[PDB]
RNA sequence: UUUUUUUUUU
RNA sequence: CGUAGCUGUAGAUGAAUGCUAAUUAUAGAGUAU
RNA sequence: UUUUUUUUUUUUUUU
RNA sequence: GGAAGCUGGAAGACGGAAUCGUUAUUAAGCGCCAGGUAGUCCUGGACACUGAAUCC
């Protein structure tokens, strides 16, 4: 009756991976990149090192950490009231996939380079 | 007990109550409850049976079993109690309305016997006349149409005290 | 009419008297999660968060009171209350 | 979307797009 | 019995059926038996064509053991659970050790206890005792007579995990301990080849000793020398610790030796993979919203492995899924363990079988009046489905 | 109102 | 598409949704608790 | 369709 | 200005009296957008489904 995805079992918030078998929503994407900041910084080679404190695992679960994650995630599904009819929101995975692949973030399952894809 | 409540937020059904072959039996689809109809003194009274969910591990019969078949099993056992004991079986001396049975009304522009009834959204009119058959033969035929048509579609009509 | 505000004010003061305990385990409902919601500053959200660290069923009846059990429950409440 | 009719529509619409929003009150 | 007798009902004694099936009826048959007003009436089960093909395979399998016979389980997909009410009682009457479990999910959606461990498998002390207690109701007089092998004594952990697999969880902890302790020998060039090799040789000597002293598995010291498999009464006595170790010991014991034919039937197997009603902190961000997967528990995992059917040298397993507890949808059969050549896809009841079902209810005084004129009319309404036929005829007078 | 997969369990 | 059918929970005596240390979006600018 | 499916329905259109 | 998380002991089970009217795909419910040239309403305009009864 009240299933998630509608009649066609839509899924406009998940991204598939070419390697292994593991998918996650865009909500967990923000936390994954922030946690694995040491690997990204060393890959390329103070103002640059500004998000170092956010790498803490316990800080994210605190009141301050909860607000930081929500600030970056703008909830693209929500929009203006006039966006009705043909002007409906589409899957925002196109932008997320580009950043996740360019940043060269390892997958939790298996340590690999950019292997993410839209799905 | 004789109140036909209609919940605001609910699916409307064309046939809320389903008529069965047994006289003292009726199935309610609105609340998926089983009820029995009998005349008592003068009014229609029912015994609603719960069908919602919540024990021995031998067999799933009786006791606390929250199954849709529990209501059916509780109704058959109760029906025989009235007939065997003969507590209340007696004919409905309670009348329906002025125009005989419910749904039949006299015509105002001339002498006619109208019997309106819905069937798959359609309806009928005209029915049989009254001047060409008197006030006795025409009246008898008017009631015979409603009872005959209700046995096919399995439509149950609630009788009002007034 | 106006006396009701002062009369109901005693109920708020009664909560302070019931305080000084790690958690009011006693409740009205059978479910531990539902009873835990009686405390101030906890609702349907925070009620489930506390039970996450307990490693028990959602509708788990409250077990027997133990001295060592209170310490674990009290410690989890502070972490959840931080937000 | 001020009343409970129009406001609840937004939450139900997002539920069909592959998201889970709490429902509960309002 | 035979191809000529298809779609007929076989009478069963009320008292005999209870003894043969102490747990209960197979499937939702309990909802249809309570409708009969007569208490002394027998119970009938239709003999579908799907049972004839399956029954013949079992006959040849028994005669061989006295590579032609099948050595793997089947799967019923699509009235799949209706055959269980006739295949289990018949097999039990032929001196077959049948494991009955029509409601395996009861140990995953009820009040219980969970204790996290290093192995990563949650245990249920409360539900572990009920598994053996219910199995011994009718399978007694045979387990005690069966001997016990000596090659599988005590190599299982408390949570039923093997010794080899359990000790692997501590590999990370021991890896860092040895790295810090290597400074004693590292600090005392010689040919640049032998000096490095000699240092590495010390790691092998220390690793071998470290893998046999730190770990102290419990080798069921409560029973030094067993004599049988049913004489394990200490498992029922202690429940806080010895609840899961004994459960897996019997499971492994029934693969190696071959003395009697066995059989396992797990109904409603489509509700073991989905998430359970439990709550924990093992979620992968938003995959479970803080819930324990059903397949991650102890009892559900024991009955969630079809690829291991090859080790069953005595018998085989079987499962079926027909209820509406979850939408089947695609229901991939290749990524589960079964093959495309072992799936029995049944179809709707034929018109011939439909007539018999209606007539069967008449003898039970279920219906009031069912004229033959409308017999074929009702076939199109419900479409001949068993679930839609019993419900439609129950609500109305029928016919 | 919520499904498995790239493999290290006799 | 919504009340679906179907099917789990508590066959609610306790489901009222406004108040706010706090963020989401449009806009050049909608700020302070 | 006995190696076939694995399922609710809208306000213009197969000219 | 719109929506959302968390938190929640704002004032209500009063009255079967009385005033606003419906000529049946009427009445009663529920769901969607077109324009108002950035956002910006519980009214107005406009489409679709379930859809009972009476002596009018």
């Amino acid at each position: 009756a009240r299933r998630v995805g509608g009649i066609g079992r839509r899924c406009f918030l998940t991204l598939h991976c070419s390697a292994c078998s593991f998918f996650f929503q865009t909500s967990d994407a923000i936390k994954l990149i922030l946690t694995q900041q040491h690997h990204i910084l060393r890959k390329k080679g103070a103002s640059k090192f500004s998000l170092l404190p956010l790498a803490d695992a316990s800080l994210l679960l605190k009141r301050r950490g909860a607000l930081v994650l929500r600030s970056l995630h703008g909830d693209p599904l929500v929009g203006s009231r006039r966006q009705r009819g043909e002007f409906a929101p589409q899957a925002p995975t196109a932008e997320m996939a580009k950043m996740l692949n360019k940043s060269c973030v390892p997958c939790p399952r298996c340590k690999r380079e950019g292997r993410w894809e839209e799905g | 007990r004789q109140e036909f409540f209609w919940p605001e937020k609910a699916r409307r059904t064309r046939v809320p109550l389903y008529q069965n072959s047994r006289p003292n039996l009726v199935y309610d689809q609105r609340f998926r409850r089983f009820m029995c109809m009998w005349y008592a003194n003068g009014v229609q009274v029912f015994r609603p049976f719960s069908c919602r969910g919540r024990l021995p591990d031998g067999l799933g019969i009786g006791r606390g079993s929250g199954t849709w078949e529990r209501a059916r099993a509780k109704a058959v056992v109760l029906l025989k109690q009235l007939q065997r004991q003969g507590h209340l079986d007696r004919l409905a001396k309670p009348d329906v309305t002025r125009s005989g049975v419910r749904g039949v009304y006299f015509d105002t522009e001339e002498k006619l016997w109208v019997a309106t009834w819905n069937e798959h959204g359609l309806r009928r009119f005209k029915a049989f006349p009254t001047m060409e058959m008197g006030f006795d033969a025409a009246y008898q035929a008017a009631v015979a149409v409603r009872r005959q048509k209700l046995r096919e579609n399995y439509i149950f009509s609630m009788q009002r005290n007034r | 009419r106006q006396a009701k505000k002062q009369t109901k004010l005693a109920a708020k003061n009664a909560r302070k008297m019931k305080e000084s305990k790690g958690l009011l385990l006693e409740g009205k409902k059978t479910a531990l999660c539902m009873n835990l919601m009686q405390n101030t500053g906890i609702a349907w959200y925070r009620s489930l968060q506390v039970c996450k660290h307990l490693e028990m069923h959602r509708r788990a009846p409250v077990p027997r009171v133990t001295a060592g059990f209170r310490e674990k429950v009290t410690q989890a409440v502070a972490v959840v209350k931080l937000g | 979307c001020m009343n409970k009719k129009n406001r609840l529509a937004l939450r139900k619409r997002r539920r069909r797009m592959g998201e889970r929003v709490s429902l509960r009150y309002r | 019995v035979g191809v000529e007798d298809v779609g007929r009902f076989r009478l069963f004694d009320r008292h005999r059926l209870v003894e043969l099936l102490p747990e209960g009826l197979a499937g939702e048959l309990s909802r249809d038996v309570e409708m009969i007003p007569s208490a002394t009436s027998p119970i009938g089960v239709m003999l579908r064509k799907a049972t004839l093909e399956l029954q013949m395979q079992l006959e040849l399998f028994a005669r061989v053991h006295a590579l032609a016979a099948v050595q793997r389980g089947f799967l019923l997909d699509g009235g799949k659970s209706c055959v269980l009410n006739y295949l289990i009682p018949w097999a039990r009457e032929n001196n077959w050790l049948v494991v009955y479990e029509p409601l395996p999910s009861r140990y995953a959606r009820e009040i219980g206890d969970i204790k996290r461990s290093s192995a990563g498998v949650y245990i249920q002390s409360s539900f572990s005792q009920e598994f053996l207690e219910r199995l011994g109701r009718f399978n007694r007089r045979l387990l005690e007579e069966l001997p016990v092998a000596r090659r599988c004594y005590g190599q299982a952990a408390l949570d039923g995990v093997h010794r080899l697999y359990a000790e692997r969880s501590y590999h990370s902890l021991l890896e860092k301990a040895l790295e810090k302790d290597l400074d004693e020998i590292r600090e005392q060039l010689d040919s640049q080849l032998r000096e490095e090799i000699l240092l590495a040789r010390e790691r092998l000597a220390l690793w071998h000793t470290y893998r046999r002293e730190v770990s102290i598995p419990s080798m069921k010291s409560r029973l030094p020398n067993p004599a049988s498999v049913w004489e394990i009464a200490e498992f029922g006595l202690q429940n806080e610790a010895f609840a899961t170790q004994a459960l897996y010991e019997v499971w492994e014991q029934l693969k190696k030796q071959t003395q009697l034919n066995v059989l396992i039937a797990v109904d409603e197997w489509n509700e073991c993979f989905p998430v359970s009603e439990y709550v924990s902190m093992r979620y992968e961000g938003t995959r479970f919203n803080g819930h324990i997967p059903a397949f991650h528990l102890s009892t559900p995992r024991l009955l969630s492995r079809f690829d291991d059917a090859q080790q069953f040298q005595r018998g085989l397993k079987i499962c079926a899924t027909s209820w509406r507890r979850s939408n089947r949808r695609d229901y991939r059969p290749d990524l589960l363990g079964v093959r495309q050549e072992e799936i029995r896809t049944v179809r709707n009841f034929s018109p011939l079988e439909f007539a018999n079902f209606v007539a069967y209810y008449h003898k039970k005084k279920i219906l009031h009046e069912f004229p033959r004129e409308k017999l074929d009319y009702f076939y199109m309404l419900s479409g001949g489905n068993g679930f839609q036929a019993r419900r439609l005829l129950a609500s109305l007078y029928g016919g």
